[PDB]
Order: C-alpha cells, then structure tokens, then sequence
C-alpha cells in the first residue's frame, strides 16, 4: 500500500513521523488494508494526546514502550466502551493510559 | 545560563551545585523505600525540570552507595529529554546479593548532569 | 545541522528516526528474536551501522520504560561506539529481574543513541599536580 | 585540550589514545582482584588525573570483558570531578550468575571520557508558562 | 518556622561581614537584608541560594542547619559553627584528595558532625588537630 | 630501559632519518643518538613524543620493552615486519566487525597470538589474506 502511504495524508490537511509511516505499511502486509489509515482523524487527535501525556506526566515517561502501540490500544478500548473522539476529554485519556501502564 | 526547577514537593531542598565545578546537582528523595537484594523501584524525587532545547539531563548513581551498599539505576544513564516536563524519577536497584537498601526521606540517591548533545540527522547510504 | 550516515544492514528494519525535535537521541530496533533468562545476558543485533564523526562518540543509553517495567539494562551501560567503528550496532542487553524472563521480538526498539561531541584530550604525565590543589 | 595526570603507581603504563579519535583512554588495574558471582569490588588504576575546569572525567565500562564474562562497573557512568586529585577507582561488579571473575595487574579495566558539561545555575519557579 | 533569618545574620557575623558589605555581594539592599534577618518578611527559596553564595557556605549547609531548628529547637552547629568550619575544610580536603573517602561518602555534613562527636569523645580539640590525624579518622567511619 | 634500542630498530624501520626524526620529535640529532646508544635514559615523556614521531602507538613501545626484562630479548621486535603486516588485519577487524569490536580484549595479545598460530602451522605473514585471519580472530575470541 505504499501508494496510499503519501497521497491519503496529503488529503487529511487539503495539501496539493517516518516510523509512523512504515507502521501503517505494515499493517498493508499484515491485514491487508490499514484500518488507522481510514479513521486518521481519531487517530491524530488521540496520537497528540498520547504526546501530550509522555511529555507532562511521570508516570508514562518511564513506563512506555511504543508511542503508536499505545495510541491503538487506546483507541481499541474506547471503540469497546464506544466512546468517541470528539467528546473526549485529555485527562480522561490519562486514566486510561496509566491502566494500560 | 540557567535552568529553571519546579518543587513539586517544597519539603525536599533545592538541588545544590554545592562546591563550584562539580557535574551536577544531587537529587533527593521523596519516599521511604526498602530495596530488597534484587528488587528495583522507582523513586520519585519531587522536582520537575525544564532542560534546554538541544542539551539532554542525565541521571548518574552516586559512587558513595554503589560502593558501599551497592545501590545502582537501571538505566544508569538516565535520560531526561529536552521536551519532558514531568516529575523526574530514578529506577534504584539493589545490585547487593543479600543486604536490603532502606532509603529514607531526604537521602540523596543520584545526581543530576546537563550536556549539549549534538542533534543530529540520519542520512542512509548505499556503502560507506 | 550535522549528518550522521547510517547503512541499514537489516532492511526489514526501519530506519531509526528522531521523532520530535530535540529528543536526546533515536531509538535502534532488534533484529533478532530473542529471551532473557533472569540473569541472563545478550548481545543483540540492531541491524544498522552507523560512522560516529571525528571528535564525537556514540552513547548507546537503554530506555527507561524496559528497564523500570521488566528490569533490562544494559552491561556497559554508557556504551561507547568509537567514531571510527564501522561495524554493525550491537547491543549487550541484561536481565535484571531476579525470577521473570524477558523476550525481545525483532523490531523491538531496545535502547537509544545519542552522539555527544567529546574532548580528546593529551595526556601529560607530571611530577605532582604542581599549578593545582 | 590538555590533561594533566600523576601515575601513581611507575608499573602501569600511562594511559594512551591509541588510534585516534577514540571515544577515551583505558585504564590499567593496579591489583589483583577477583569478584566472585554477584559481589563488586573498588579496583585501584594507579592513576590520578586533573580534570580542566568546566568539563568531567567518565568512566565506562570496557564492552569486551562486560559482553564475555560479564564485568560491568557499579556506577557504571562514573562521573570524576574536576575538582577531585585523588586515585582514580572503578567500581566492578560481576553480573555474570555463576561464573568468578579475575582481574590481574596491568589489565584494561574501563576506559576514560573527558567532556564538556554545562554547570547550570538552578532557577526556582512556580510552573513553567 | 523558616529561621534562616537567625541563621543568615549568626553566620554573617561569624564572617565579618557588614550588612552593607553583604548587600554588595547578594544584590540585595540593607533593608531587604534588614527584614530577612528580622523575620518580617520570609526568605525565599531562591534567596537562600544567593545568601549562600553572599555568606560563602554551600547552599546544602544553611538547608541542614534549618533543619536541626525544626528538630531540636535550637542549631547546636549555628552556636559552635567555628569548629564546624575548621573540622568542614578538613573533611573536603580529604573527599577531593583521598580516594578512599570519595569513593565512600554519603553526606559531607553529617560525617562533620560525627568526626566532631568523636573529637569530643576523645577530648582533643579541634584545633590542635593535624588534617594526617582526622583523614585516619574518617577513614575509620568508611 | 632500553628503549634505547627500540627506537633506533623502529627509526630504521620507517625509513626516517635521524635528521628528519629531529624535525618530528624536536630533540637534537645528538639527543637521539645519546638516546639510541643509551647514554642518557628517555624519559617518560619522551617515549610518548617518539611516539607519535614513528607513527606507533605509545603502549606498543611500552609492550616492547616488557619482552626485554621477561626472555632477555623482544620477539616482537626483531620479527616487527611481521608483526605490522598482522597488527593493520586485527585494527581493520576491530572496527569493521561486530564479533570483534563488542568482544574484544587487547589488540596487541590478540595480535601476537595470531602471529603465533601462523609461526606453528608455518603459514607466512605476507602470503595470508585478511579473510582467513579474520577467521582465526572470531576463533580465540569465541570460547
């Protein structure tokens, strides 16, 4: 899926993380198709908050292994409790992330 | 230049350069914790620092315990990140085969260096 | 505004990047599969070799979330990477905790590297530390 | 981009660069040491060095002996002050479970960094804006 | 119970220094010196990092000499502070010149006090003591 | 202490002069040739400034000397044209593998006891490809 890597993004903020990047192609050889790339709105707002919480909060710093591995558990647990992104709360996303921590 | 602190815990004294040429300040300890022959934990120190874009705070063991009672950090180069803003904690380990550590309130643990690292970027090649 | 080369050894490994900037250093990935015994150590592969320029070192530093959750350090723990090394990154991992084993899959970022500029300096062999106290 | 340093002990070598732009020195022991599975012990290099002012004197650990049988220093980023003109010592520890180690005279124990620190001024204030 | 006030003007005595004097080094004026030492207004925890280095003692000290007034009422160092200058000057000389004592040293101010409790055991005073003596000494305690 | 004879047998060895020394070193012509008689002892100091004048290391020169208080002569010296021949395969070994660099003890032991394997099994020095040796280098430091 190396064509949809580039061309979807752009989409995403209307133009006409590298790591991140080969992620989702590993999902292409994986499953076939990349379901974050899809859903990228929930994912970047949930991505920025996982950022935020690595950054400020002592407890994530020195207990996280994969910045995107965190972010799709998260997003995994809030799409079983069909909670969604827009009405999210950031310290509400703390909570969850130190369980998962 | 200067480096801006947070006390977290205003019952722990500001972190000291004392005598003049010395790495870096000492760190104290914010909790009462007993490391059994093996075991680890993460202490929390009780400030928050704010290093300098493009340097890096490392957190190295103090020669005092690892000699003598055998107390080291796992990540012995701990690595505080120019964008972290959180409370700074140290991963003690108690390296000793059968002596328990007992860290009291105020002990301090490690010590604290700031060094310009050069940032670099990553450029792959065919061959060298 | 300085370059490090890096050749990529293993290609089904990413490349390591730096993220956001002004982090200490880039993550190096596993290329091999293996398990830590406790007590046990390694000297895992990274798959990618890197030319440290002249007057600088390469610092392989474990990261702090292994090290604090399944106890993995590292055994020369300040790993020093000469700048005129050319070889394949190696990382010489430890298992910490007493009685829990630990498995590294290929990918894994395991530690990091930062390149810190360091004085050579000369030694010069003297008397006593005269002009010194 | 000079260091001064005292051997004390006229049997071990000075320490030397080697090739150059290697990372640092590495030091010699002075003693015969063995530490057995788990213990540590202060190993003497014979040697005392006048770090400059606004730099510190690192001592890593040799990754040879450490990736082999598994000898690593207890302080492992030992940190020499600038102000410190005292015997150079480094802290070993066998991490290797069931294997003795020994060290004899004249061994390359760890190596020696000299880098630029940046002796920061503490600031004090209620919360980063 | 902050008397760093006390203990800023007690030490400033000791090192004959004139508030004026004093006000030159720290920046401060008199009578900001003048309502520190008073109590009538609290000194700041970055203050006391400028009277340390005003005064001429590390900072770490001023923190423990507080905190035996939070303990025991009183400073029993702040009143003798003129040995502890003269046993601290030997117990640096020894951490920065001796391997065995910088290789083994947790807390330069409470092995002070503890060469200075094992002086007074002793019954020798502190100075007539050669720095030889108190560096066989302090090695004992490591 | 007698260096002496190590620096005269090593000057010869690069094809320096003890003229063009002198420019390198800064000693007198008659300094050296009281150094390479040995009427008066190098000192420490020197040794490290011969040294970087003959482009080998300074502990090399110490090792050197070792041999002459331990077996009356050096080995090492006399048979230095091989011992250069092996000490530039251990050097490219140790930085350009990852099996050497990461467990590795000391280039100089290493780079005699390689030499010593060729003297038993009677291959030479120059007729031998770096591969091979390489080879033979994974070996002692394996096990």
């Amino acid at each position: 899926h190396y064509g949809t890597i580039i061309k979807t993004l752009r989409k995403y903020m209307k133009l006409t993380p590298s790591y991140i990047l080969h992620r989702i192609s590993d999902e292409f050889k994986e499953k076939g198709y990349s379901p974050t790339l899809n859903d990228f709105g929930k994912f970047d707002k949930m991505y920025s908050y996982v950022n935020k919480a690595y950054y400020n909060d002592g407890d994530i710093y020195y207990s996280s292994y994969d910045l995107y591995d965190e972010t799709i558990k998260l997003l995994e647990l809030l799409k079983e409790s069909k909670i969604n992104v827009n009405d999210i709360d950031y310290d509400y996303v703390l909570k969850l992330y130190k369980q998962i921590l | 230049t200067t480096l801006a602190i947070v006390r977290l815990d205003p019952g722990l004294p500001l972190p000291s350069r004392a005598h003049d040429g010395d790495a870096g300040v000492d760190l104290y300890s914010a909790e009462d914790v007993e490391l059994a022959p093996g075991r680890r934990a993460l202490v929390r120190t009780g400030v928050a620092v704010a290093v300098p874009f493009g340097m890096v705070g490392l957190v190295h063991p103090r020669s005092g315990l690892a000699t003598r009672v055998g107390l080291s950090i796992v990540n012995s180069p701990g690595t505080i990140d120019a964008g972290y803003r959180g409370e700074i904690k140290v991963a003690l380990i108690n390296l000793d085969p059968a002596a328990p550590i007992v860290v009291h309130r105020g002990d301090r643990i490690a010590q604290l260096l700031v060094q310009r690292v050069e940032l670099v970027e990553l450029v792959e090649v065919s061959s060298f």
